[PDB]
């Protein structure tokens, strides 16, 4: 029940005093500061990556780049830089690789693929990659976006009421938020890329037939460091699959 | 570091003996143990806080095992100690 | 009878502990960094002067050169404490790369070096400790089979010694049985630190539970002794091996000096001081001069050297 | 109590403490100063004097505490560790210490507690009604308690300081990993006044839940 | 290890080979 108890006594047993307390609210402060600084770390990392991108002669806003299709240059450059950053976060060792790689923008729906906007051909003599600019733009259709919303909560008196009591290029946020999209996408792609780069095309049939099982291979494989998966709920109604 | 006005090698004694002796006397009735209790609790409580404020484990055990641990009287005899025969 | 040399590590990354080498080349057995574990390291004097010359050229560590014809543990300790001006010395490391056969020091604790990590410090005294070791069967007791306290002055002197931190280490050669009675009879243990029994005898070692009396917590008086010398004589020395073993069991890992008090000089193998107890069929109250002697013995290092 | 005179001697020790404080040009209730940013030099000097007094009482035979010492007040939790508001260190030949002013202030915050029912000295008509029939210099209970608490604080620090002085950083680590090297020890030399030192006076343990 | 210095000797032979090339 954790109603920690305390007693003090003077030499010669002259007097004894008692008190009692509970770790409650101590644990809450711990959790608070924990998530606080970890969220700060993630924000700092985002800022770092975006800043790094800033060097790359943004003659245009990000979206304009893909709204154009005449280029391939800028696109492949950005993509490669993203992959570099991801690998660096997996590996505290700035590095370079097989020093030949190359890219293609797939441009027809009839050359598109379900699910994955990116794919690698691991060694057609050498590594090569293909990407769906159309679908990228479809993600860019950010008329989607709006902030004004409300978080789910629960059990606030115990859980959340405690948390109640605490507090030129100067570009806006929404676009930056959108960056996270390609971040997470390229993460998901990097997973399969790493996997088959390390392992068999049988487990590149698998991982693509479903992703699913690759948790097993990630076992003992992950760098002992988390990535980009804080808020533990990510789900919908499920039983409603209504087959 | 800069925060040191070192070399103040005073060895003060400031022998206001009798004035201090009288000034003491208005503190006499205060309940010594009950008052001490305040400080003891505060010390413990803050120390407790800080480990949670750095998400630390703690060996409450060790705390007890070490701090304010109680030796045992065993002697059958008497010893000479400091005192002031004031005035 | 030999000349001798010693390393003094520059950075006392670990203090007090000292080692003894068979080869100058033993550095290779030690490998990297671990030399930083040993504050001092003695080696027998170079036969070839070129070795000593290369040593003299090396700046990585301080060193000393001396004669120690006196092939004795305590005398060597004294000499080294002179050389490095230090009242206390750590244990002597040993390896499976077998030490030089300086076995005149045979009877001692030997640290298998890796225990260096195992070297906790200890609470048991806030000062560096002096120690005194004792016997029951004929040491300081009255000779009557129902022994008496020779002086209650001594009885309280027991506790008084804690002012100086002198640690009080009875090793009765007699069986645990008489001690089992003595404990109930007189709470000398209530004045006294550490007790052991069964020391009377040595056993033909070859490669070929007592708590119930009164719910005590007391040692298994285990068969820890060995032949050790395997020679035609009859000596049962007080054993630094077992003694220091029990000390480290108490996490006691360092000491200023240790005195043996007993009726048998022979057991003293060059103990720092020996108090030949005057066997007595009466409570003599002779402790006053024993006190004085021991005190002066302690004072000997007030000058920074026992003399 | 038949120790009452020795309890008075302990109160006298605290009185000597606070008297030395008042003599050393104390400007304002020290809690204010510690809330203040400037004069941390003055705070650290006062702490230096405090260490001198502690060493004195521990070891009156030797008058000189130390020629000099180097000081750093610290301004963040990241500059501190739980349980240790004060941290001795040695750098490249330089002895120095550091202190968590914010944590110490936060400690001083919590002293709110004040008298509640306990045993009390004889109250009788024969005592008081006798007086009723006939026959700044001000320091309140909690006020004195603050300085008392501050004094008690430094004990632990002083112990670590001495130990490190005598046994180097390695045994500093030992004491920090396990302060149980404190555990129930008065065994010392005479000069160490070990019984005189306030560890003895009173004791505590957690009433372990579960 | 009582072989550890020999493993270091293997390191030494290795580096001796390496540096020449």
């Amino acid at each position: 029940c954790n109603k920690v108890r305390t007693v003090t006594e003077i030499v010669n047993s002259d007097e004894k005093i008692q008190k009692t307390y509970e770790l409650a609210e101590f644990d809450l402060k711990n959790l608070s500061s924990l998530e606080s600084y970890e969220t700060l770390k993630i924000k700092l990392a985002l800022s770092k990556y975006m800043a790094m991108l800033s060097t790359l002669e943004m003659t245009q806003p990000l979206l304009e780049i893909f709204r154009n299709k005449a280029d391939t240059r800028q696109i492949a450059a950005v993509v490669f830089s993203t992959l570099a950053f991801i690998h660096n976060r997996f590996h505290p060792l700035v590095t370079n690789f097989t020093n030949k790689m190359e890219f293609v923008v797939t441009e027809t729906n009839d050359t598109s693929i379900p699910g994955e906007p990116i794919l690698f051909t691991e060694n057609e003599g050498v590594l090569l990659c293909s990407v769906d600019r159309p679908s990228i733009v479809k993600m860019l259709s950010r008329e989607f976006d709006t902030e004004a919303l409300v978080n789910f909560e629960n059990d606030n008196c115990n859980v959340r009421i405690a948390k109640t009591f605490g507090a030129d290029f100067s570009i806006t946020e929404v676009e930056a938020t959108q960056y996270l999209t390609l971040l997470l996408t390229v993460e998901h792609a990097y997973l399969h890329y790493y996997i088959f780069k390390n392992y068999g095309v049988f487990e590149y049939c698998k991982s693509l037939t479903d992703h699913s099982l690759f948790t097993n291979k990630l076992r003992s494989t992950m760098s002992t460091k988390t990535s980009n998966l804080l808020l533990s709920k990510f789900k919908f109604t499920i039983e409603d699959f209504d087959k | 570091p800069q925060q040191y006005i070192n070399s103040g090698t005073e060895i003060p004694f400031c022998d206001d003996a009798e004035f201090l002796n009288r000034l003491l006397k208005h503190i006499d009735p205060y309940p010594l143990s009950r008052m001490y209790y305040n400080a003891a609790n505060t010390m413990f409580y803050t120390t407790m806080e800080n480990y949670a404020v750095s998400n630390c484990k703690f060996n409450i055990e060790d705390y007890n095992n070490i701090f304010k641990v109680m030796e045992n009287i065993r002697k059958h005899s008497n010893k000479n100690s400091n005192d002031q025969d004031e005035l | 009878q030999s000349k001798w040399i010693c390393l003094r590590l520059n950075d006392a990354i670990i203090k007090r502990h000292v080692l003894v080498l068979s080869e100058y080349a033993d550095l290779k057995y030690l490998g990297f960094e671990k030399y930083k574990f040993f504050e001092y390291v003695i080696f027998q004097f170079c036969n070839d002067p070129q070795l000593c010359k290369i040593i003299e050229n090396n700046y990585n560590y301080c060193m000393q050169i001396f004669k120690a014809p006196a092939d004795d543990m305590r005398d060597i300790r004294h000499n080294i404490k002179r050389a490095f001006k230090t009242p206390v010395l750590g244990h002597m490391c040993v390896l499976s790369n077998k030490p030089p056969m300086y076995s005149f020091l045979k009877e001692w604790f030997l640290l298998p070096h890796y225990k260096v990590v195992s070297l906790k410090s200890e609470s048991l005294t806030w000062g560096f400790p002096h120690v005194v070791v004792f016997d029951l069967d004929s040491t300081l007791i009255t000779e009557e089979e129902q022994v008496e306290i020779r002086d209650p002055f001594v009885y309280d002197s027991l506790q008084e010694l804690h002012e100086m931190g002198c640690v009080l280490v009875l090793w009765s050669y007699g069986s645990r049985d008489h001690v089992a009675h003595s404990m109930r009879d007189v709470d000398l243990e209530g004045y006294f630190d550490i007790i052991i029994s069964e020391g009377s005898t040595v056993q033909e070692e070859r490669s070929d539970i007592v708590d119930y009396n009164l719910k005590k917590r007391f040692i298994e008086n285990k068969f820890v002794f060995d032949i050790h010398n395997h020679r035609s004589d009859n000596n049962i020395p007080k054993s630094p091996k077992i003694v220091i073993k029990y000390l480290s069991d108490k996490n006691v890992n360092f000491f200023k000096s240790i005195t043996l008090v007993d009726d048998l000089p022979t057991n003293n193998y060059a103990y720092d001081f020996y108090v030949k107890v005057k066997r007595c069929p009466t409570p003599v109250q002779d402790w006053e001069h024993y006190h004085n002697e021991i005190i002066q013995n302690i004072m000997d290092y007030e000058q920074y050297f026992i003399k």
